[PDB]
């Protein structure tokens, strides 16, 4: 499968050039177009993976998700774009988790540092998923915009975090499919818990953060399974995303620690 | 970090620096589009959800794989769509 390899390498170049161009006034518009092909190529080429099956379920799933998202993106008001970026970034996190989760149910690795990596991805992505949905909720006024506070939450969040990581690790020695679900629920829960304290007006920064989050999540998921397309792109974005988060914070004349709480 | 460990590790870090480097010097006016398009880019997750769906046996595997791929494709489709819409704010009306 040097062919799939060839295609994923070109895909990698297409993303890099594309990301590079999105970053400059005169090249910005074409950037997304380049990245565009990168995806086409990537998706096409991945039909040729050895031992591939369940095609109908694949097409159906591709069609549904791409169509419903495109439809939504094309219809919303411009002033609702921050939340849209949020929901679509959520779903990426989810994606990374769904990957993580299925390889786990298949106990598909005898290499344990790889198991580790998948799990780490699964945590981060789950979190970016629910954290992005809450962000969404606030911008949409489905949920209170203001920081949502409670008696001693700082600890609950830490505690939930630690529990999750711990049951996360636990999978290396023992991964009763029971403990798997627990891990995701804790991850998911923590995403929610994390974002409650974030003020509506701070949200574009948190959205960047979660973008970085899902980026990293997919890169990790990529290394863990042997996928270069994901390896490169995840981290590329994870990296560029985290820097972007910093400059956004700076532009708002705010710190990201400031945003990540504003009251415990 | 795999295929094989050392090579992969260089790949992580080389990309980490590059990810970073490309984004320094972005003007402020380009923050959110950049954010949108990098959001699009990480949509490649589908490709891994794809592989997962297409190698699923037990059927609990079916469903979640299926989700994975729906989620994946939304990420891409939406991301692309959104970024294009953002970019048009920069164009004069003819
Ligand atoms: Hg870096």
């Amino acid at each position: 499968m040097d062919l799939i390899q060839a295609a994923y390498f070109v895909v990698a170049i297409l993303f890099i050039v594309g990301l590079k161009r999105m970053a400059h006034p005169t090249t910005a518009k074409s950037g997304i177009v380049w990245a565009g092909w990168g995806m086409v190529l990537a998706v096409l080429a991945t039909f040729f993976w050895p031992g591939m099956g369940n095609f109908a379920l694949i097409l159906l799933a591709l069609l549904l998700g791409s169509v419903v998202a495109w439809w939504a993106a094309v219809r919303v008001a411009m002033t609702d774009m921050p939340q849209m970026v949020a929901i679509y970034n959520g779903m990426g996190g989810g994606a990374a988790a769904t990957i993580a989760a299925v390889e786990l149910l298949k106990g598909a690795f005898e290499n344990t540092g790889l198991m580790a990596l998948a799990i780490l991805g699964g945590l981060i992505g789950s979190v970016a998923f629910t954290g992005s949905l809450i962000a969404f909720a606030k911008l949409q006024g489905i949920m209170k915009s203001r920081p949502i506070l409670f008696p001693g939450q700082k600890a609950v969040n830490a505690l939930v975090l630690a529990l999750t990581v711990v049951i996360g690790l636990s999978l290396l020695w023992n991964d009763a499919t029971a403990s798997i679900v627990l891990f995701f629920l804790l991850a998911l829960l923590f995403g929610v818990l994390m974002t409650l304290p974030i003020g509506g007006g701070d949200m574009p920064v948190a959205i960047s953060f979660y973008n970085a989050f899902t980026g990293m999540a997919v890169g990790f998921e990529g290394f863990a399974v042997g996928n270069p397309a994901l390896m490169v792109a995840g981290t590329l974005v994870g990296a560029a995303g985290t820097l972007l988060t910093v400059l956004m914070a700076r532009a708002m004349n705010r710190s990201v620690w400031i945003s990540v709480l504003v009251g415990g | 970090m795999e295929f094989g460990f050392w090579s992969a590790l260089y790949i992580f870090v080389l990309t980490c620096f590059l990810g970073y480097e490309l984004i320094t010097r972005v003007p402020v006016i380009l923050h959110t589009p950049l954010m949108s398009g990098s959001n699009f880019i990480h949509g490649v997750v589908v490709v891994g959800a794809m592989v997962v769906l297409g190698h699923a046996e037990t059927g609990l595997e079916k469903l979640i794989g299926f989700l994975g791929v729906i989620l994946g494709a939304a990420n891409a489709a939406g991301g692309y769509a959104v970024t294009v819409r953002m970019l048009e704010m920069f164009e004069r009306k003819p």
